[PDB]
């Protein structure tokens, strides 16, 4: 809806979608995928790979979450259930 | 001049001196018909697929599952 206990901006938006940011490391780029709270991280570097096209290092591609320093690589979760979002600013490596 | 042949990878129609992925009867490059994650190697046995791109299931199903 849009009271969501907030309002609309904020309660809203316009779809609840909050791009992630991901510094890229092994280009040191930083780029944004237009999300929600219930993408599969499997999911994320789908998106972000299908923007570059190309044989590049693509098994070499993975998220990690430097605020845990961790490997995103969880698929069954998703951002909501461990908390990511837009203020979690995560990186494209291996 | 040698005679250790092997089989015309279809689309590319070069012997297939090695490894050989077969199809609806035609052979492969077993590279020019790799997984579109890792693409160094992909198995018609194991050859798992979402919107046209290949994929090994490891793959594919780390994305949708
Ligand atoms: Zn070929
Ligand atoms: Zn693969």
């Amino acid at each position: 809806m849009a009271l969501d206990g907030i309002r609309m901006p904020d309660g809203c938006y316009a779809d609840g979608t909050w791009e992630l940011s991901v510094h890229v490391t092994d280009l040191n780029r930083d780029v944004t995928l237009r999300v929600t709270g219930e993408v599969h991280i499997g999911g994320v570097m789908l998106k972000l790979v299908e923007k570059l096209d190309v044989k590049k290092d693509w098994s070499d591609h993975a998220l990690w979450w430097e605020k845990k320093r961790t490997w995103l690589l969880k698929t069954h979760w998703t951002l909501d259930k461990y908390g990511i979002q837009a203020d979690a600013k995560l990186q494209f490596t291996p | 001049y040698h005679e250790r042949r092997g089989s015309l990878c279809s689309g590319c129609q070069k012997p297939i001196t090695g490894r050989c992925i077969t199809a609806m009867a035609k052979k492969f490059h077993p590279e020019h018909f790799v997984c579109a994650f890792c693409l160094k190697q992909l198995n018609k046995g194991t050859f798992k697929e979402q919107n046209d791109k290949p994929y090994c299931q490891n793959c594919f199903l780390k994305l949708f599952c």
